[PDB]
């Protein structure tokens, strides 16, 4: 049967094996996340989803930790806020200043989560990291200095598209996401990496520089290019 | 005492809208789809009523995008589908209602990435 | 100390809460709800037919001498059954305070005119009618105040378009100004500015 | 505290009564007004000899708009549309595309000077100091269309007023 | 005694105490018609008896004004008249009755 | 609510009475409006326009809506009587400078995308 | 470097030029077409390529606070120059 | 300014005040149009440690208004919105004009 957990003291009935992030979503709280995608596997590396359990001295990765009976999840606690601020601080410390020239622009998860969960000032007094851009076809434009090594594109590529030509090379702060060779990521499902990349590292090349998200009007229609009716 | 009106509410004669934009307009009541470029779901909370798209042409001078439809930018926010339907009915516009699409609950397990005998094992991290 | 955070005033908060309890006890027939905002502003939500008694009490009572009608306006919320929300802001000089009284109404339900309590209610209610379509029952002279002569529709409603439906120009054939359907050389560009990430946890609503 | 503007009362003694009677019969305060006007007549006027003498201005002055360049000659604007987003009057229209060398550069940059309120938000929001409100204000036109600027006109304004704009930005950029 | 009250249209009263006693007695007489359990009657009776006690124990007008803390004695008289008229109106209105009608399910919700 | 608060007129009979009273008030005013504003229209044209404006709301079956309509009609009349309006608005009632909008499907198809 | 269309109308730096049969060319009759003669692409081509002995360079456009936001360019791919895209400036490691 | 003494004396007699003490035209007494460069102060929240935004987030301290009374849900003394305003004291600087 369902077990009883608590989110900020509010009782929730969840199935065994449900994660902390899913319990908070069920109660109505969307925990900030970068590497977590519901359609993909659980990676738990960006560490942005760390939350505090009421009696646990250590924060837990909400996207990977299954809930136990009688767990009180403190979503808006001081420890959770400090953890989110620290993770955002590291991300933006190594992130480059490209927002005006970056197509992700006003629809960026890094920007929005920085404005909602991170600090507003920088303590980084050193130089930043620069990463050589790759070329993976005429559809996806890669500016890899903006990558946050969230491994969404790798996981999507392998699991969904059945193509394992993406991965991380090297280790440490020098880890780079790409192909390691001049190979184009050509597949019939290669725009979804543009969609799911939380930052502007992977962007649409035909759409490059043309518009900004706040200007666009969204019309909900269907697809006719095939018989799927997407 | 207090009178009773056993008839549907209709304020079209009082709103002042032209008959063309009363009769030939079909609004769309729906919950907006999540912007696929972001994982945030806070913009998919409230129902929205929006009108149908009309013609836009190019200005002969300066090449701007002209219009002739007053209700082009008119978008209304409603807390409930019933509230939006009642508003549309009392204002007399036609309406198409689309049901809210909520993601189905999914079973996620970190340990499935290292299955001993299942295909769920991942080849990289 | 926190230099960037506005300080709170517990004394004023407690005084306003006590006075809200006082008025709620005095007038149970109309007072539906009482609130005190965290920046020390008292609000009273009453039944729409209690406007005259509540305003007369808050004006003439010795402990509530709200002589001055600071403001009177309406707020349009289409998603509610009673969309229009009539707001009265009152100032008490003797006790150096302010109060707010909020009632509700829809298109076809009149609201009793409060010109017998405050004289500024005359023009304030004329403006409310002109801009929202709310009719006030016993108004000495209820007519449009701000819109053009013969203007159709009430501009401040949420469902009234920003540019309206008609525009004016001088037509030389008829030697007079004419009103023609609106047509913009450059259409107003609608921006979707809301971020999809929740900003304030304290105001989160139950998913329901 | 407070003070009374008109609460005095005149003394009813014979000398004061006679003084008031003399003021009534002999228009003393009217003569005082005449004397003040005569003083102003003999003073020096404050009129400047326009257009040969120009009124004072400051480096922060908001005038005609301009699009600037880097010293290399490359345009500063990167088509980020921050000015278009922040423009209160929606007087800026921008359309961009990748250039022949792949740069993020605008193809259309229009400012409607009959719609702009000259509020200066565009030069505040610009992260590259591309769009500026220059010092020129004598640009009245005989036709409406001449006030609908485009990218060519704004670049011409920048090239025409670059020295003064650069000097003003150097003078006032430490307050920004 | 004093030349003016400092307010335009507010005449000086040469008999403040008698007028105040008369007005407070009239207010108390009107409040007797209101039902005992009504909360308007209790508070108004309390404040009226509190203020009526001060006017009968202080013959000096200035010290009485300082005790009442209601502006000048003319302003106090005007407020007593307003309170009397309000008491009559409240006797007509009968607002001690239970709530006329509860609002709809979501009428004061915000944001919405 | 089942017991809706009436503005006045209670049922539809008194609302019709008010409609007829307002119609008489407008009808007796058209000669004065033509004379004072120096309109170039006929008195018959003004009466026909008043009749048409009354008839475009003939389908209303709600007494409150009818009461609001007659209130706004009295407002419009008092604007005309006091010469608050000009010839501009009185002629705005006539749409004298609009091209005849096509109403057939074929003409609408030819001119543009308008339904 | 301005160029002339076959209809005799100068082309702007965006390639704008009305067609031969376009009626909108009548607006320039008895008047002039506002065209800027300086092309940013040509000028930035005229600018040379810098050579610095480091894998990562930092560009701010010069002037400090008067320039563009500071960015870092990775000079690892020797087949091409690293271009700061705020100002279109090319840097290169010394090969050979 | 630049004027003859006779005209200045005539102005002083007609106006009754020494005009040269307080004129209405500016003669080199105003600050020069060129000024040394400034260096503005940085601010209170520009520290490198013990400065977390969660401890100084003004917006997140805002709270929904407290519901004092809701119909849905001894002898107490009557109260007032606030203590009555104290009488204003007449100005010692210049009580009467
Ligand atoms: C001569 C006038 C200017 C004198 C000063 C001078 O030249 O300064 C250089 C001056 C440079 O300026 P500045 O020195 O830097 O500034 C002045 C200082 O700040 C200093 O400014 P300030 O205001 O202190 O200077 C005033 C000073 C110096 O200024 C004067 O003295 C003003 C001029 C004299 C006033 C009285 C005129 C009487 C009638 C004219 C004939 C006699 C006077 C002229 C000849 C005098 C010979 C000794 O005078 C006084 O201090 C007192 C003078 C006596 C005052 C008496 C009471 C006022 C009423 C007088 C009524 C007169 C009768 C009614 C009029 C009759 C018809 C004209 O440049 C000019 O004057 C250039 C020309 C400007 C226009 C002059 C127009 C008037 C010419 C005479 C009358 C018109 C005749 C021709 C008509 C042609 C028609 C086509
Ligand atoms: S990915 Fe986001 S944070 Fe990074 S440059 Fe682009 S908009 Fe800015
Ligand atoms: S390129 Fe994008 S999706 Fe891939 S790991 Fe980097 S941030 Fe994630
Ligand atoms: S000054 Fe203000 S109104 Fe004018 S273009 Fe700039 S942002 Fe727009
Ligand atoms: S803010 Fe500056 S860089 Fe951005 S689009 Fe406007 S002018 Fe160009
Ligand atoms: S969302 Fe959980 S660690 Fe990334
Ligand atoms: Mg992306
Ligand atoms: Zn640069």
């Amino acid at each position: 049967n369902l077990i009883e957990v608590f989110v900020d003291g509010q009782s929730v009935m969840v199935e065994p094996g449900t994660t902390v992030l899913q319990a908070c979503e069920k109660v109505g709280m969307q925990i900030p996340r970068f590497c977590y995608h519901e359609r993909l596997s659980v990676a738990g590396n960006c560490r942005m989803c760390l939350v505090e359990i009421e009696k646990a001295p250590k924060v837990v990765a909400a996207c990977a930790m299954p809930v136990m009976k009688g767990w009180n999840i403190l979503t808006n606690s001081e420890k959770s806020k400090k953890a989110r601020e620290g993770v955002m601080e590291f991300l933006l410390a190594n992130h480059p200043l490209d927002c005006p020239i970056c197509d992700q622009g006003g629809e960026c998860d890094l920007q929005d989560q920085s404005m909602m969960f991170g600090s507003d000032r920088s303590r980084f007094l050193e130089g930043k990291r620069a990463v050589e851009d790759k070329n993976i076809g005429p559809l996806v434009k890669t500016i890899m200095t903006r990558c946050i090594q969230c491994t969404r594109c790798i996981r999507f590529a392998s699991e969904i598209a059945g193509v394992d030509d993406l991965g991380t090379t090297g280790r440490g702060n020098d880890m780079q996401v790409g192909t390691y060779i001049e190979k184009m990521f050509m597949s019939e499902l290669s725009g979804n990496i543009i969609d799911i990349c939380p930052v502007g590292a992977l962007t649409s090349k035909p759409y490059a520089f043309t518009a900004r998200p706040w200007e666009t009007r969204k019309t909900e229609s269907i697809d006719v290019m095939d018989a799927v009716g997407s | 005492q207090l009178i009773a009106v056993d008839e549907k509410l209709d304020i079209t004669t009082l709103t002042g809208v032209p008959e063309e934009h009363i009769k030939t307009r079909k609004v769309r009541i729906f919950v907006p789809a999540r912007n696929n470029m972001q994982s945030g779901v806070n913009n998919t909370k409230k129902w929205k009523m929006e009108f149908d798209t009309r013609e836009r042409w190019e200005n002969p001078l300066m090449g701007w995008s002209s219009t002739a439809d007053p209700l082009s930018n008119l978008v209304l926010t409603f807390s409930t589908k019933e509230d939006a339907v009642a508003f549309a009915e009392k204002n007399g516009w036609s309406f198409d209602v689309e049901e809210r699409k909520v993601p189905k609950p999914k079973s996620k397990s970190y340990g499935a990435n290292f299955s001993w005998n299942k295909r769920t094992r991942v080849s990289t991290k | 100390t926190r230099p960037t955070i506005r300080p709170r005033n517990d004394v004023v908060h407690k005084q306003l809460s006590a006075f809200g309890q006082y008025v709620a006890e005095i007038l149970p027939k109309y007072v539906q709800q009482v609130q005190v905002s965290c920046f020390n502003e008292l609000e009273i939500f009453i039944h729409p037919d209690g406007v005259i008694p509540v305003l007369t009490f808050l004006r003439d009572h010795t402990n509530a001498q709200f002589k001055s009608l600071a403001d009177l306006t309406a707020v349009d919320v289409p998603t509610r059954q009673n969309r229009f929300e009539i707001v009265y802001n009152l100032l008490s000089l003797r006790f150096n305070s302010r109060i707010r009284v909020k009632t509700y109404t829809d298109e076809l339900t009149p609201i009793e005119s409060s010109v017998t309590v405050y004289k500024a209610a005359n023009w304030y209610e004329r403006e409310i009618w002109d801009m929202f379509g709310v009719f006030f029952a016993n108004h000495p002279d209820l007519r449009r105040i701000l819109t053009d002569y013969g203007f159709e529709g009430h501009p401040f409603r949420k469902d009234f378009p920003l540019s309206g439906y008609v525009e004016l120009r001088y037509d030389d054939e008829v030697k007079r100004v004419v009103a023609e359907p609106v047509e913009l050389a450059q259409e107003f560009r609608k921006f979707d500015l809301n971020s999809p990430w929740e900003a304030f946890p304290a105001y989160r609503q139950p998913p329901e | 505290t407070y003070k009374f503007v008109n609460m005095r009362e005149p003394s009813m003694d014979m000398k004061s009564v006679t003084d008031r009677a003399a003021q009534t019969l002999l228009w003393t305060e009217l003569v005082r007004g005449l004397g003040m006007t005569l003083s102003y007549l003999f003073r020096e006027p404050a009129t400047i000899n326009y257009p040969f003498e120009k009124g004072p201005l400051s480096p922060r002055f908001r005038g005609e708009h301009a699009l600037r360049r880097y010293p290399s000659g490359e345009e500063r604007c990167i088509a980020c549309k921050l000015c278009e987003a922040v423009c209160p009057a929606q007087a800026i229209t921008i359309e961009a595309e990748p250039r022949a060398d792949g740069s993020r550069r605008t193809t259309r940059y229009d400012i409607d000077m009959t719609k702009c309120i000259y509020c200066g938000f565009c030069q505040e929001a610009c992260p590259v100091d591309a769009i500026v409100e220059g010092p020129n204000f004598e640009f009245s036109t005989e036709t409406h269309e001449e006030l609908l600027y485009n990218k060519e006109k704004l670049l011409n304004n920048g090239d025409k007023w670059e020295a003064e704009i650069a000097a003003n930005i150097q003078a006032d950029y430490l307050y920004r | 005694l004093k030349k003016t009250t400092g307010l335009v249209g507010l005449a000086v009263c040469e008999t403040p105490h008698e007028r105040l006693k008369i007005l407070y007695t009239k207010i108390l007489d009107v409040l007797g018609q209101i039902p005992k359990n009504a909360a308007y009657r209790k508070y108004t009776e309390q404040i009226t008896n509190e203020k009526l006690g001060m006017v009968k124990a202080e013959p000096d007008v200035k010290k009485l004004e300082e005790q009442l803390q209601g502006g000048q004695i003319e302003e106090v008289i005007l407020q007593a008249e307003n309170e009397l008229s309000l008491a009559r109106k409240m006797l007509r209105w009968k607002p001690w009755e239970p709530l006329v009608e509860e609002p709809p399910a979501n009428q004061w919700k915000w944001p919405i | 609510g089942t017991s809706v608060k009436p503005i006045f007129s209670r049922d539809m009979n008194e609302a019709k009475r008010r409609v007829r009273e307002l119609y008489r008030a407008w009808y007796r005013e058209v000669p004065n409006t033509v004379h004072l504003f120096q309109l170039d229209i006929s008195v018959k044209q003004g009466r026909d326009k008043v009749r048409e404006m009354f008839m475009k709301n003939a389908h209303v079956t709600d007494p409150r809506v009818v009461d609001l309509l007659v209130i706004k009609g009295k407002m419009e009349l008092e604007e005309t009587i006091n010469v608050w309006k000009q010839r501009t608005h009185i002629m705005r009632f006539f749409h004298e400078t609009e091209a005849p909008r096509p109403t057939d499907f074929l003409s609408k198809f030819y001119v543009g995308h308008d339904p | 470097g301005v160029r002339t269309s076959p209809t005799g109308e100068k082309v702007t730096h965006t390639g704008q030029a009305y067609d031969d049969g376009d009626y909108r060319r009548v607006r320039f009759s008895d008047r002039q077409k506002e065209v800027n003669e300086n092309f940013a692409i040509d000028l930035i081509a005229e600018q040379p390529v810098s050579e610095v002995g480091s894998r990562v360079i930092s560009c701010d456009g010069g002037g400090g606070a008067l320039g563009h936001p500071r960015v870092y360019i990775n000079l690892d791919k020797e087949t091409k120059t690293g271009t700061c895209g705020y100002c279109g400036l090319q840097f290169r490691q010394p090969h050979h | 300014a630049s004027a003859t003494r006779v005209i200045q004396l005539l102005r002083n007699w007609a106006s009754g005040r020494d005009l040269q003490a307080k004129l209405q035209l500016r003669y080199q007494e105003i600050s020069k149009r060129t000024q040394p460069p400034p260096k503005l102060p940085v601010g209170p929240s520009h520290k490198l440690s013990n400065n977390y935004y969660c401890t100084r987030d003004g917006r997140r301290e805002a709270m929904p208004p407290s519901i004092v009374m809701s119909s849905q849900k001894t002898e107490k003394k009557a109260v007032t919105p606030a203590p009555p305003i104290k009488r204003w004291e007449l100005s010692k600087d210049q009580p009467y004009l």
